RNA sequence: CCGCUGAAAGCAUCUAAGCGGGAAGCCCGCCCCAAGAUGAGGCCUCCCACGGCAGCCGGUAAGGACCCGGGAAGACC
RNA sequence: UCGAUGUCGGCUCGUCGCAUCCUGGGGCUGAAGAAGGUCCCAAGGGUUGGGCUGUUCGCCCAUUAAAGCGGCACGCGAGCU
């Protein structure tokens, strides 16, 4: 007997809100939806997961000294491009994307959870575009 | 100020205070007014 | 040997309604905010108001007195309203009245004119001295740092800005 | 923020109080609002200016069609002038007085794939004591082995010139509005009879 | 670095709650590029609902390309 | 690494470190003032032209806001000498 392969299944659209929650400890449950490891059926080569469409991510919570000590980096490619920027101000700037960049990192890398990172769409502000999708709104 | 990893009461005037995670030590003497560094 | 056990004499008529993490007060002169810890409890008693604190920890133990303090300042100002006399000395230097700002001459290359901002009103009894006067304390107390810093004292003369009240020490030259 | 769109026609000399002001002029207007850029509609404030008038037998359908909207003559070149709003349906150089200031855009002239000692000033080699064809060469790129590989935005042999350039706080010198002329003290990019903007200065 | 208010620690303390001042340096602003930004964005106008049997073949539309006369554009492009 | 990794200095071209030569912001000063001394923050930009010598370096002339020290195979010979 050989083990059991699920041909094309409908995905599932959650819905979460982040305010007053922990930042890592908040993507890594998305993550995992997005890998689909919530699944009995789950498959590693496939992208049958969750869609997770993250909403008030302005408002994720973070312990420490981190606004002022938490450093996301970028490099422009050219001498002295090493970009410093501080959890503060990407907040006071672009907001969704300290969300974004976190579960990123817990999706694994190659072009699979790169298309899974396709599948996570995290907006600033209770709100979100994805009315026609009617996500089912999820507790964690 | 003076800036050292030597910094000691200098008077009975001088006072030791931690301030900001750093360890200064101020007084009525300016002169020993001091940062640990 | 400790503050926030200190009850807080509230004179009349000057009221204290507690809200959590706050406390407003109103008075003849104004009304003020104080913003609080959660973590304590403010205890309304006839013409008298205290904080405890639920614990020994230090940092409840710290938070108390600071608490204490802050309410039973801002009762003063609502009622006393607080004030500092500010001392001018320097030959040339003046201090004059302009409507409500404040223009102080003290030998820079200019006039140094400061505007008095919201609740601080300031006053010139003399053109030597001057009163900042408020019912709030780390506004009065600060807006008068703020016009010292203009022209501090020096070391070696009684010329600049001095508190009332603040020591006249001086170095010598040669 | 007023702008203009223009052409630029040469640049000569004038006299001003016993003085000699170095002059280029540009046939700046008439330029017809064509479009009114908006928040709500494409979220942004501007003005698609046009200028030149066209032959229609060169203006295609959509071209032809746009300029319909806005009850528009053809014409020739369209460039907008960003978080700008004129009070009417056109502009011209009386948008600006003598003695204000400007800043100017022009496609600079284009001096094809030039060397090193054009483009970036480089000095070369020697021209003896032993060049040995070098003597218009750059020099070294990089170091060796660490960091064994060139750096990006290096300054090497290419095209240069031909490329949008942009000067600023230049001195309107008079306005002849008989015939759309602004005289400008100083040099503008680009050819005469080149296409340039001339927008507001935005120093102080 | 300089402070305001201020406990712990009845005084004191720029800090432990909180608020200020302050570098040619960090962020924005200025000039130039840039939606291959595959997260491939937006706006204006134009075209259309063609025949035969998310594909194919054939003829058009709006358009473009080749060809030519050339250009302070350019090695060819 | 010797079935080869060419070794000093210069020219050209940079770029980084900061134990900072300059410009900027501060404390102390036996800081009156001007000008200096000594630690602290800061690497954005700048840091000349010459005479001797193969020279790096150093000395010297004239200046300067100043004429900084160092890493990149004592940066850089399929780039020159
Ligand atoms: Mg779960
Ligand atoms: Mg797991
Ligand atoms: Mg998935
Ligand atoms: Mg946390
Ligand atoms: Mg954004
Ligand atoms: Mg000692
Ligand atoms: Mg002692
Ligand atoms: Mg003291
Ligand atoms: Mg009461
Ligand atoms: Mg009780
Ligand atoms: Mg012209
Ligand atoms: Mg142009
Ligand atoms: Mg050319
Ligand atoms: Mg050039
Ligand atoms: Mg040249
Ligand atoms: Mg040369
Ligand atoms: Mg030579
Ligand atoms: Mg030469
Ligand atoms: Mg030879
Ligand atoms: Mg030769
Ligand atoms: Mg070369
Ligand atoms: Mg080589
Ligand atoms: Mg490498
Ligand atoms: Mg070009
Ligand atoms: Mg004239
Ligand atoms: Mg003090
Ligand atoms: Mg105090
Ligand atoms: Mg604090
Ligand atoms: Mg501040
Ligand atoms: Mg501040
Ligand atoms: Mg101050
Ligand atoms: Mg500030
Ligand atoms: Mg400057
Ligand atoms: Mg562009
Ligand atoms: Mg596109
Ligand atoms: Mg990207
Ligand atoms: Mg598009
Ligand atoms: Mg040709
Ligand atoms: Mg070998
Ligand atoms: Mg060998
Ligand atoms: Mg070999
Ligand atoms: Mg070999
Ligand atoms: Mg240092
Ligand atoms: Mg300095
Ligand atoms: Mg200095
Ligand atoms: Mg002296
Ligand atoms: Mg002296
Ligand atoms: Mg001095
Ligand atoms: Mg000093
Ligand atoms: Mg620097
Ligand atoms: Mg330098
Ligand atoms: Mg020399
Ligand atoms: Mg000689
Ligand atoms: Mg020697
Ligand atoms: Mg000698
Ligand atoms: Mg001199
Ligand atoms: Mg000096
Ligand atoms: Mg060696
Ligand atoms: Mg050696
Ligand atoms: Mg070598
Ligand atoms: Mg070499
Ligand atoms: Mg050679
Ligand atoms: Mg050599
Ligand atoms: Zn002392």
């Amino acid at each position: 007997m050989k083990t059991y392969v699920p041909k094309q299944v409908e995905p599932r659209w959650v819905l979460i809100d982040a305010e007053g929650k922990t930042l890592g400890r908040l993507a890594t449950k998305i993550a995992t939806l997005l890998r689909g490891k919530h699944r009995p059926d789950w498959t590693p080569n496939v992208a049958m997961g969750d869609f997770v469409v993250v909403v008030n991510a302005d408002k994720i919570r973070v312990t420490g000294k981190k606004l002022e000590q938490k450093i996301y980096t970028r490099y422009s490619g050219y001498p002295g491009g090493l970009k410093k920027i501080p959890l503060e101000k990407m907040l006071a700037t672009h907001p969704e994307r300290v969300l974004e960049h976190a579960v990123k990192g817990m999706l694994p890398k190659g072009p699979l959870g790169r298309r899974l990172f396709k599948r996570l769409k995290v907006y600033a502000g209770p709100d979100h575009p994805h009315q026609a999708q009617r996500p089912e709104k999820l507790e964690v | 100020m003076k800036v050292r990893a030597s910094v000691k009461r200098i008077c009975d005037k001088c006072k030791v205070i931690r301030r900001h995670g750093r360890v200064y030590v101020i007084c009525e003497n300016p002169k020993h007014k001091q940062r640990q560094g | 040997s400790r503050i926030g056990r200190l009850p807080i004499p509230v004179p009349k008529g000057v009221s204290v309604e507690v809200a959590p993490g706050r406390v407003k007060v109103k008075g003849p002169k104004g009304e003020l905010e104080v913003p609080v810890s959660p973590e304590m409890r403010v205890v309304v008693e006839e013409g008298v108001v205290r904080v405890e604190r639920p614990s020994d920890e230090r940092r409840h133990k710290s938070l108390h007195g600071l608490t204490r303090t802050l309410i039973a300042n801002a009762v003063k100002g609502v009622s006393e309203g607080y004030s500092k006399e500010l001392l001018i000395k320097g030959i040339g230097y003046r201090a004059r009245l302009v409507g409500r700002a404040l223009e102080l001459t003290v030998g820079f290359s200019h006039p140094v004119v400061v505007e008095p901002p919201e609740g601080i009103t300031f006053e010139v009894p003399e053109p030597t001295r001057v009163r900042v006067s408020g019912i709030d304390k780390q506004k009065v107390g600060q807006v008068a740092a703020n016009i010292r810093a203009i022209r501090k004292p020096s070391a070696y003369h009684e010329k600049g800005i001095y508190y009332a009240g603040e020591p006249v020490r001086l170095k010598p030259g040669k | 923020m007023k702008g203009i769109l223009g052409v630029k026609v040469g640049m000569t000399r004038i006299f001003r109080d016993d003085r000699a002001v170095p002059v280029t002029v540009i046939l700046a207007g008439p330029c017809p609002v064509v479009q009114r850029r908006t928040p709500e509609k494409d979220g942004y404030t501007a003005v698609q200016l046009g200028f030149l008038p066209q032959n229609p037998k060169r203006v295609n359908r959509p071209l032809k069609g746009h300029f319909a909207k806005a009850g528009v003559e053809p014409v020739r070149i369209l460039r907008e002038i960003r978080d700008f709003n004129p009070e009417g349906d056109t502009v011209t150089v009386e948008i600006f007085k003598p003695g204000e200031r400007v800043d100017v855009t022009g496609t600079s002239k284009g001096r094809g794939f030039a060397g090193v000692m054009k483009r970036w000033n480089f000095a070369g080699g020697p021209d003896s004591h032993g060049a040995h064809k070098i003597h218009r060469h750059p020099g070294s790129i990089g170091n060796r082995k660490t960091p064994g590989r060139v750096y990006k935005g290096k300054k090497m042999a290419g095209h240069y010139g031909a490329e949008r350039v942009t000067v600023m706080n230049l001195e309107v010198v008079d306005v002849i509005p008989e015939e759309n002329l602004l005289l400008v003290k100083g040099a503008v990019p680009g050819p005469n009879g080149g296409l340039v903007i001339v927008r507001e200065t935005k120093k102080a």
